[PDB]
RNA sequence: CAAGACGGACCAGAGCGAAAGCAUUUGCCAAGAAUGUUUUCAUUAAUCAAGAACGAAAGUCGGAGGUUCGAAGACGAUACCGUCGUAGUUCCGACCAUAAACGAUGCCGACCGGCGAUGCGGCGGCGUUAUUCCCAUGACCCGCCGGGCAGCUUCCGGGAAACCAAAGUCUUUGGGUUCCGGGGGGAGUAUGGUUGCAAAGCUGAAACUUAAAGGAAUUGACGGAAGGGCACCACCAGG
């Protein structure tokens, strides 16, 4: 039998009991897995049983919670387990210019613009989801849609406009 | 050839999954670090710049050392993610991830899976400039 | 409020207030006999002091000066004045 | 969703479009 | 040319008698050749195996560095090193409205193995709390930390590293810094973190008998 | 193993400093705000020329060091990119005195709405904790005062408006006091003086030219761009 431990964080506690009722139905009725919420160590614990095939899938599954400690929804999640090739990229914002104080609040800013208008449209364009940190972005999708996303991303916080990158983005999506 | 271990009991070796910017490396080695047994690359597989570092590179970089391993009778290996680390980034790319789920397609038992990045208390100054992002 | 008669608050309000901002301005502190319990002499030690005041006949410690009220020393009896 | 959003753009939408063209005693 | 691997034998080592588990796995040594003897390549090594791969029902959230130096005819011989804590535990463990205070020492013990410490600790919300940080202030901080120095030095100075590995096991000296600093100020989950190993002295096969049981 | 760098995560509606600025532990040195005071002196006070002290980064002279980064410079691809790398980046000893050195918002003083959060000090009080702690003490809980940092809200008023609890108490115009402005260019230019090794700083016009220069909020046209729908006077497969 084989067993993976998925921390949670504080401030994820609340949306994870709110939730919870849609995670672990898709485990019982179509993946065959038992999980347990160790409220303990405030972990989640994910093993095997008799009950289980496709060991591929076991590391979707740890891939599963994963997706949600992090912050996307739960459709979003569950997008992950009907595809098979979808991987998650993550970076801070600092990992690309030295940003102090105001000016990597403005960098944030320039990410969502006004309502998430940005963020959202480079969220349809590419066929990704996009969430925010406080200084880490987090990126899940196919590969080549990744590095659309993150040239569109870096190419924000360079200072590069929204209007230009809004118009660039759907050139591109021709391709 | 290889370990003199029944059956019950499995061998566990460690591997470090060293996914830059450019390839992924797969480093299969001793619980010591210090006798090798297989690293592959990115320029191992395919003769493509285009994609040195894509999830198809390191999906045939992983598979091939498990082919190998199990002639050499490991059938367990410890993980050790690692990205570029320092000054670059933290977060390993995707063709770690990718690397993972490939060779756990080849049915070896799986030990501990942890990231070891060479995480700085803080670096010294970025490659980058102060006006100098990626792109 | 706009119509409170400023000439006599009430007297929750007079001691609520920062003793600078009272309408008459008054201390805070006050002087209290102490009792030593290892003698039974009479000092008058001022409520904020800032020394350590000694007994006249035992030489023992009766408070301890602190940022604000003195600290007395445990087993003193203590009395205010007026 | 994603998986939604993908699958809508790798199918073709198809269905509704209705064309009109063209004994007793 | 030629295979290299079908040249090369193995080795079991093993843990010291002071965990339930001894055995730890295998280890691939070049043969020797006369140019190099396989007992010097052995003499070397350090490893990294955590602490739930040496006992059944302790936590995993710990790791234990060993080192290699004698082999005995297929019987490895190993020696404690240092002790870390796994990067995924550590960064769960720092939340944000909380103080994290540090002590460090270089403590010599009984039998010369001169060791540094680290150790690290947080402050603790209460059930009733309402306001939401709990910040320490700095001659709080300053009088945790001296107590901390004092607490954990006096515990491996007047020890040898027989009981000193017994206390790691259970994070007894964690347990110690938690229940004598109450009267401060309140921690919540305090644990010593990293162990290193400077000054080593003349080596001899006496007193590793006893580790090996 | 060595060499130098710099102190993440904790790090914030936070704290200190005259500003520039300030983050590993510990020891020492001399400072400082606020609080507490039925302590001492008795007008000793506010504001500014020159002067004086300090003044990020870069830069100029002498040494020490050069890990990383990297103006100049040499290659390669195409001013964007990559490799190497001089001066510089680090320390001490002297200069320079400039920043969007920002709240684009002199300083001192009086008055004028509300709320609940934070940092320090002080006061008062039922209770929980230090395995029902054997009194005090730290850690929480409730309330009040003072000085701060910083929000949300208001037909107090004000304003060209954005907005401002000051940018309010302003045609119902006088609390004290310093600097400085007078339509846009010519122009921080010419000349003079002065300081600086130099680079340059401080002060600084006129002739002439022109009817504008500018500030605050709001959409509406606007070649078009992205979505749908219909058509054998559109296409696909064909006659």
């Amino acid at each position: 039998e084989e067993t993976r431990k998925i921390p949670v964080p504080a401030n994820r506690y609340t949306p994870l009991k709110e939730n919870w009722m849609k995670i672990f139905t898709p485990i019982v009725e179509h993946l065959g897995l038992q999980i347990r919420f160790n409220l303990k160590s405030r972990n989640v614990e994910i093993r095997t049983c008799k009950e289980t095939k496709d060991v591929s899938a076991l590391t979707k599954a740890a891939d599963f919670v994963k997706a949600f400690i992090l912050g996307f929804q739960v459709e979003d999640a569950l997008a992950l387990i009907r595809l098979d090739d979808l991987f998650l990229e993550s970076f801070e914002i600092t990992d690309v210019k030295p940003l102090k104080g105001d000016h990597l609040s403005r960098a944030i800013g320039r990410i969502a613009g006004k309502g998430g208008k940005t963020k959202f449209t480079i969220e349809n364009v590419t066929r990704t989801r996009i969430v925010l940190a406080d200084v880490k972005v987090h990126i899940l999708g196919s590969f080549q849609n990744i590095k659309m996303a993150r040239t569109a991303i870096c190419n924000l916080i360079l200072g590069n406009p929204p209007s230009k990158v809004y118009g660039n983005i759907r050139a591109v999506a021709s391709r | 050839l290889g370990p003199q271990v029944a059956e019950g009991e499995n061998v566990f070796g460690v591997c470090h999954i060293f996914a830059s910017f450019n390839d992924t490396f797969v480093h299969v080695t001793d619980l010591s670090g210090k006798e090798t047994i297989c690293r592959v690359t990115g320029g191992m597989k395919v003769k493509a710049d285009r994609d040195e570092s894509s999830p198809y590179a390191a999906m045939l970089a992983a598979q091939d050392v498990a082919q190998r391993c199990k002639e050499l009778g490991i059938t367990a290996l410890h993980i050790k993610l690692r990205a570029t680390g320092g000054n670059r980034t933290k977060t390993p790319g995707p063709g770690a991830q990718s690397a993972l789920r490939a060779l756990a397609r080849s049915g070896m038992k799986i030990g501990r899976i942890e990231d070891v990045t060479p995480i700085p208390s803080d670096s010294t100054r970025r490659k980058g400039g102060r006006r100098g992002r990626r792109l | 409020p706009l119509a409170k008669d400023l000439l006599h608050p009430s007297p929750e309000e007079e001691k609520r207030k920062h003793k600078k901002k009272r309408l008459v301005q008054s201390p805070n502190s006050y002087f209290m006999d102490v009792k030593c319990p290892g003698c039974y002499k009479i000092t008058t030690v001022f409520s904020h002091a800032q020394t350590v005041v000694l007994c006249v006949g035992c030489s023992t410690v009766l408070c301890q000066p602190t940022g604000g009220k003195a600290r007395l020393t445990e087993g003193c009896s203590f009395r205010r004045k007026q | 969703p994603l998986a939604d959003q993908i699958l809508a753009g790798n199918a073709v939408r198809a269905g509704v479009r209705e064309k009109r063209r063209g004994e007793e005693y | 040319v030629v295979d290299p691997f079908s040249k090369k034998d193995w080795y079991d080592v093993k843990a010291p008698a002071m965990f339930n588990i001894r055995n730890i796995g295998k280890t691939l040594v070049t043969r020797t050749q006369g140019t190099k003897i396989a007992s010097d390549g052995l003499k070397g090594r350090v490893f990294e195996v955590s602490l739930a791969d040496l006992q059944n029902d302790e936590v995993a959230f710990r790791k234990f560095k060993l080192i290699t130096e004698d082999v005995q005819g297929k019987n490895c011989l190993t020696n404690f090193h240092g002790m870390d804590l796994t990067r995924d535990k550590m960064c769960s463990m720092v939340k944000k409205w909380q103080t994290m205070i540090e002590a460090h020492v270089d403590v010599k013990t009984t039998d010369g193995y001169l060791l540094r410490l680290f150790c690290v600790g947080f402050t603790k919300k209460r059930n009733n709390q309402i306001r939401k940080t709990s910040y320490a202030q700095h001659q709080q901080v300053r009088q945790i930390r001296k107590k901390m120095m004092e607490i954990m030095t006096r515990e491996v100075q007047t020890n040898d590293l027989k009981e000193v590995v017994n206390k790691l096991i259970p994070d007894s000296i964690g347990k110690d810094i938690e229940k004598a600093c109450q009267s401060i100020y309140p921690l919540h989950d305090v644990f010593v973190r990293k162990v290193k190993m400077l000054k080593k002295p003349k080596f001899e096969l006496g007193k590793l008998m006893e580790l090996h049981g």
